[PDB]
């Protein structure tokens, strides 16, 4: 019930030939000095402070910098001579001393942790929060002032010693270095860029916990994945962590399989910005009704595609006639793509019927935990393509493991034009939904011979991994600007294609098709019977860079046993929803992003009476 | 179960946040709470929903219920109503409403638009015009539309009741959008980081108690930047969803109206801010007061602690002035009164303060009942532009009931509590002259001006001894008698000899924040004894005292003038401490002290 921390606010020098700023630290002195041996991976991270639900933390801050800095804790309470932030306390100075400690300025703080401040009945064992300097934020965060603050039930490493859980503190930091006392720019994971950061080790059979802190100065967002491995937040299988602006969440991994694994941020323009490092997992010593085989034959297939079927809006009058209505230098409307089509048997001629409903998407792969998919894939088309699915973890060629020829992993192994390959996707509870999970999680399958060309060229379709106890909306931006076919399309759709220019301000737009299910511009409608109730597996995918906010005009859906208005779709997540659906009329299902949704990017939904 | 009915319209206004300590125009449009079908009266927004700001009004309903919003576009351009929930009939598909036009929408709430057994007593949902789902926001049209569990909204009395609801909404307002591009391209300026439309600290209306749990209805809206990470300083909340989760920061995505509940910490004036740097030093901070109401206390019209000035009238009848307006003033030469038609009276409390209630009175004439009968209240927090008080859900403004006799003593409480420097009371009916004695009930801003125990006997007996004291075979003027009211045998502290450098000493058990001290004298059948002037030393350790200076001055306190009469000194900087000690300098006939201490609980320990 009491925990004193001798903390100090020192400026040292950063990296792993670049950059150097002010950050938190330990010390043991009584007056000012050295004493605080800090472990490998808590990079620049101010010391991890940690109390229980009756304890009282007493940080005694030393501010050694030439910076004016504070100590603002979040998620624990105090009076107004801690908190350490300046507005209208209204209070006298022995009550405003916390608010701004001046250079050279030692002043002590006190936080308590009331039955109130503590972790709810059914959440985490320690809630992840954290503390920081709250005097110029942008000045202070960016320079390096954020420590991990953990609040905790009655069992703890300073009372209840056998807490033997395996836990790291992940800080996903976007450090702007030209917003510092810089008078330029890192982009890290714990202060380690590109992929240093040693720590990261978990024991083979057991599980590993992350206390995650999102940090930054500005709204620029993230989608973190850990190789092979899925997560647990709250209690849902999430296969990405999705880190926002400033986000404290606390998450679980459980690592089977020995090895090294990258975690990192999937989003496009951050690729080089090098927020990523390796997690390893070798074996610690400790005391030293019956499932089905789901079979499809799938093909890569060069069809032509029409992004906006029956609907013209003639004259270059418009702003749509410009994406569609073909012109003196605009392919528009119709492009050559390569989708997955689904055939009937070992040989590939003849298939099941095309989908006005689910447009460009390949066939719907489904399988319950225990179940095994069985993907015989032929490539009819000119480039080495393939199929891997994301969500599932057991993917080996059919009769052996030992992945053929040279390749150290199968995602990279390309199926030559005209060859067939047999893949076993076996499914396991540990990559399928939990009891909390919308019991039937949406996911996808693509071609990883060129992660996004092979997508933005036409290769996706949907995949449902569902529990052992259909309506697919896909929000995709196709960048025809780099189809592999782009070029071919051009030499076939354009005034004898001399004056080329790939790069070109306006033209480039003509070929960026913003689409629900490969359909643009209120083309694609869906019929449903009013009263007929539906599960909708929605996913943004290849809809480059940003997040979505999907729409459904005049409709409310159940997202994870709660009723919602508008669902939010990061990059390569796919979320699965539920339409208590008895409301008639024409409803414009788009997204309440109003940027996109008049670059195309809406569909209509008719709800009316049938006769089953 | 009921048909909720809302007369709502879309109005054009000026918007600003040209503060409170030059400045820009802006024709924005909003949803306005109107009154009858005539859209004649608009409904005056009371202290209740002062905070809505740029929002249109709370449209509330239980689940089995009906909502009817009869809507009028009193604007310039075509707009619409639209929420999600707004569910239709069946067989040319849809709608908007042209200027100067009326539309009506009426629909049954389903469980499909309600909170799960697992949620919170209510759920908030968004409503806004869908004429341009994007522009008709920046222009200014959003409000909240709350669905609640059955038997949760209180009949007639407005809606809910047992928790204070507050609805915050975070946007960048960017007036490059807004159908309203009038104006007074170069490159950039008008981005407002507004909470219910108030950039920097402007959002005015967060008055709430330190008991009542609050549910806050949180919303973001539009531009994919609007990813506002919201923090409540020194406070946590809970979230509905699957089971209940405890959180300190909740990130808003566009469109996700989010309901969270919290029970507030310690009393005072705190902030709510979007913790993402740039977004903040661009204006997100906005404040809320959690007051205690275990702090009601007399504002001092009782004793002349509110001095004879700072009380004004519209006029008066002869002599019979305000000033003479204090509660209990005796003689029949007493209390304010005019026979002039519509009068008023005003107190400058000389400082921003929470006022929980007013005590009212009359006066005998010859044989003539003389009292104020009915009255309303106005008040200002600055001085110039005033305001009328509409306590909780009433109608137009809250009507008070005064006395029905020359001495009966009505104490009306400010249900939601007035928050002003000034307070004005206008009579609406009276006896034969609008006549008034009165005391104000209130407490400072920070809820810390309370009796510390001396008189309460709350402070222990031998928790006080003094520098010595008089006592003999008969008397015992024990230090432990220095008690603001104490009537007793020998009833006060007195030292044995009379010394300029004498003292009396109170050990606060813990560390206390002091407002000031009320001092006193005694009568001894002898004569009146009192302390005229005094000094405070304080300590911290027991033996090391550093005396109370003021500003170079060693503050020489202004003591009593009589045996009775508690006279009280505020403190320059409020004094944090464990050890207090008044120092009688010059007295009258003897040193004699009764007294109490004023204040409360601070950072207890180091
Ligand atoms: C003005 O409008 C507002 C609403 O917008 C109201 O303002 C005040 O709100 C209060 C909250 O409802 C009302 O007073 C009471 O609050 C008490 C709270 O204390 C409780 O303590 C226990 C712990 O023992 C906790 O579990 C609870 O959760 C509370 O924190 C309650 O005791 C009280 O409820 C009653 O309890 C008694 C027990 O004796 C029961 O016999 C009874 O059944 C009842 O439920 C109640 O909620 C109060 O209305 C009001 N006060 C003031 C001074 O303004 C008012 O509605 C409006 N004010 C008016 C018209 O004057
Ligand atoms: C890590 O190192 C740097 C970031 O500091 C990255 O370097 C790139 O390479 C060029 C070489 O001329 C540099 O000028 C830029 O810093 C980067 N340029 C471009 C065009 O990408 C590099 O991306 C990072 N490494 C990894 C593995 O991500
Ligand atoms: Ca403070
Ligand atoms: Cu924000
Ligand atoms: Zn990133």
């Amino acid at each position: 019930a009491t925990r004193r921390y001798y903390l100090g606010a020192v400026e040292l020098s950063w990296d792993y030939v670049v950059y150097k700023k002010t950050l938190f630290v330990e010390f043991t002195d009584h007056l000012f000095n050295i004493a605080k041996p800090r472990p490998p991976w808590m990079g620049l991270l101010g010391p991890t402070i940690q109390a229980e639900v009756y304890d009282t933390v007493v940080i005694t801050l030393k501010n050694m910098a030439s910076h004016p800095v504070s100590l603002h804790a979040v998620g624990v309470s105090y009076w107004k001579a801690s908190e350490g932030a300046e507005y209208d306390d209204q209070t006298s100075q022995r009550e405003k001393e916390d608010d701004k400690v001046f250079p050279g300025g030692s002043h002590t703080y006190v936080w308590q942790v009331l039955k109130e401040n503590g972790p709810m009945a059914s959440d985490p064992l320690c809630l992840t929060y954290s503390y920081l300097s709250h005097v110029d934020l942008v000045k202070d965060l960016n320079s390096g002032l954020i420590g991990a603050l953990l609040v905790c039930r009655e069992g703890s490493l300073a009372k209840e010693k056998t807490q033997t859980l395996h836990k790291f503190i992940l800080l996903f930091a976007v450090f702007d270095e030209g917003k510092s006392w810089h008078s330029p720019k890192m982009h890290t994971v714990n202060g380690y860029v590109n992929r240093s950061l040693p720590g990261l080790i978990g024991c083979h059979r057991k599980s590993v916990y992350w206390h995650v802190i999102g940090m930054g100065t500005t709204p620029e967002v993230h989608s973190i994945f850990l190789e092979g491995h899925t997560f647990l937040v709250r209690n849902h299988r999430q296969a990405s962590l999705e880190i926002s602006p400033i986000t404290f969440l606390t998450a679980q991994t459980l690592l089977m399989d020995l090895g090294q694994f990258l975690l990192f941020c999937h989003i496009s323009s951050h690729q080089h910005d090098g927020m990523e490092a390796y997690v390893k997992v070798d074996s610690c010593p400790e005391e030293p009704k019956h499932p089905k085989t789901w079979v499809h034959y799938i093909a890569a297939e060069e069809e032509d595609w029409d992004y906006a079927p029956l609907v013209l809006a003639p004259d270059d009058r418009s702003y749509k006639s410009q994406y569609l209505n073909n012109g003196p230098q605009r392919i528009g409307r119709k492009y050559k793509k390569v989708r997955f089509m689904a055939y009937t048997d070992e040989t590939f001629k003849t298939r099941e019927a095309i989908q006005h409903e689910s447009g460009i998407l390949g066939p719907l792969l489904y399988g319950e935990v225990g179940d095994t998919l069985l993907i015989i894939f032929k490539n009819q088309a000119s480039r080495p393509y393939n199929i891997y699915p994301h969500g599932i973890t057991d993917v080996r060629p059919l009769y052996s493991r030992r992945l053929p020829k040279g390749v150290k992993h199968l995602k990279d192994f390309p199926i030559l034009p005209g060859e067939i390959f047999k893949y076993k996707w076996t499914v396991t509870v540990e990559d399928g939904p939990t009891k909390s999970d919308p019991r039937c999680l949406t996911r996808y399958y693509s071609s990883f011979v060129n992660m996004e060309r092979d997508l933005a060229s036409g290769l996706i379709g949907p995949l449902l991994i569902c529990y052992k106890e259909r309506n697919v909306i896909l929000f995709s931006v196709f960048d025809e600007n780099r189809s592999w076919y782009l070029t071919e399309n051009i030499q076939r759709f354009l005034p004898n294609p001399a004056g080329v220019q790939l790069e070109d301000p306006e033209f480039q737009a003509s070929n960026i098709m913003h689409s629900i299910n490969g359909y643009v511009f209120d083309s694609l409608q869906l019929s449903v019977c009013l009263h007929e109730v539906a599960y909708w597996y929605i996913l943004s995918i290849g809809a480059q860079t940003d997040f979505l906010s999907v729409f459904f005009s005049g409709y409310t859906f159940k997202h994870k046993m709660v009723y919602e208005d508008t669902l939010t779709l990061f990059p390569f997540s796919g979320e699965t929803v539920f339409m208590s659906m008895e409301n008639p009329g024409l409803w414009i299902l788009g997204c309440h992003n109003s940027d996109f949704r008049n670059r195309g990017m809406t569909a209509l939904l008719k709800v009316s009476s049938c006769d089953k | 179960k009921k048909t909720r009915h809302y007369f709502i319209a879309a109005v054009e206004r000026l918007w600003d946040y040209g503060m409170s300590s030059s400045v820009p125009q802006f024709k924005k449009v909003v949803f306005q709470e109107f009154t009858d079908g005539s859209f004649t009266q608009p409904l005056y927004r009371g202290e209740l929903n002062e905070h809505l700001g740029l929002l249109g009004p709370y449209i509330r309903a239980e689940v089995e219920d009906n909502i009817m919003v009869t809507f009028r576009n009193q604007a310039s351009r075509p707009y619409s109503f639209y929420s999600s929930l707004i569910s239709y009939e069946e067989d040319p598909r849809k709608n908007f409403v042209k200027p100067n036009e009326t539309k009506t929408y009426f629909w049954k709430v389903q469980h499909h638009m309600a909170p799960t057994k697992d949620e919170f007593d209510c759920k908030a949902w968004a409503y806004f015009s869908d004429v341009d789902l994007e522009k008709d926001v920046h222009s200014g049209l959003i409000g909240p539309l709350l669905v609640c569990h059955t038997n949760t909204l209180n009949p007639a009395h407005g809606r809910q009741v047992t928790v204070q609801e507050f609805a915050l909404f975070f946007t960048i307002f960017d007036e490059t959008k807004s159908w309203y591009f009038t104006e007074n391209t170069f490159k950039e300026n008008y981005r407002f980081h507004a909470i219910n439309g108030y950039i920097m600290d402007t959002l005015p209306g967060l008055v709430m108690a330190q008991d009542q749990r609050i549910r806050w209805y949180l919303l973001s809206m539009g531009s994919n930047e609007n990813i506002h990470s919201i923090h409540f300083s020194g406070h946590v909340f809970t979230v509905r969803k699957k089971e209940e989760y405890k959180m300190a920061l909740y990130n808003l995505y566009p469109g996700v109206f989010e309901t969270v509940e919290m029970l507030p910490s310690k009393a005072g004036i705190w902030r709510v801010e979007c913790l993402i740097g740039e977004h903040l030093h661009a204006g997100m901070s906005t404040l809320f007061l959690v007051y205690s109401n275990k702090c009601q206390t007399p504002l001092g019209m009782a004793s002349g602690h509110i001095r004879d000035f700072q009380i004004t009238a519209s006029g008066q009848y002869g002599q019979w002035a305000p000033k003479l307006a204090r509660l209990h003033y005796s003689g029949s030469i007493n209390a304010w009164s005019t026979k002039e038609p519509f009068s008023w009276i005003k107190v400058d409390l000389l400082a921003p303060m929470i006022i929980h209630g007013i005590k009212t009175q009359g006066a005998r004439q010859k044989f003539s009942s003389l009292y104020i009968s009915q009255f309303i209240i106005m008040y200002s927090l600055d001085g110039k532009k005033w305001q009328t008080y509409r306590g909780n859900s009433t109608g137009t403004l809250m009507v008070f009931f005064g006395n029905v006799d020359s001495s009966g003593i009505k104490h009306n409480i400010f249900n939601p509590p007035i928050i002003a420097r000034y307070i004005r009371l206008h009579p609406t009916h009276y006896s034969i002259r609008s006549t008034l004695r009165m005391e104000l009930m209130g407490c400072d801003l920070n809820s810390c001006s309370m009796p510390l125990g001396m008189e309460s006997k709350a402070i222990s007996d031998a928790q006080i001894t003094a520098s010595s004291y008089f006592t003999n075979m008969f008397a015992t003027w024990s230090p432990s008698k220095a008690r603001l009211h104490l009537q007793g045998r020998s009833n006060a502290w007195r030292p044995q000899v009379n010394n300029p450098k004498e003292w009396l000493q109170v050990d606060f058990q813990k560390t206390m924040k002091v407002t000031g001290v009320t001092t006193q004298g005694v009568k001894s059948l002898l004569t009146s004894m009192y302390v005229k002037e005094f000094l405070i030393s304080s300590s911290q350790d027991g033996h090391q005292w550093t005396l109370f200076f003021q500003n170079g001055k060693v503050k020489v306190f202004q003591g009593n003038q009589d045996s009775f009469t508690p006279v009280v000194n505020s403190l320059d900087p409020p004094l944090l401490t464990r050890y207090l000690r008044i120092h009688p300098q010059s007295w009258v006939h003897q040193i004699a002290l009764r007294m109490e201490v004023l204040g409360c609980e601070a950072q207890d320990l180091y």
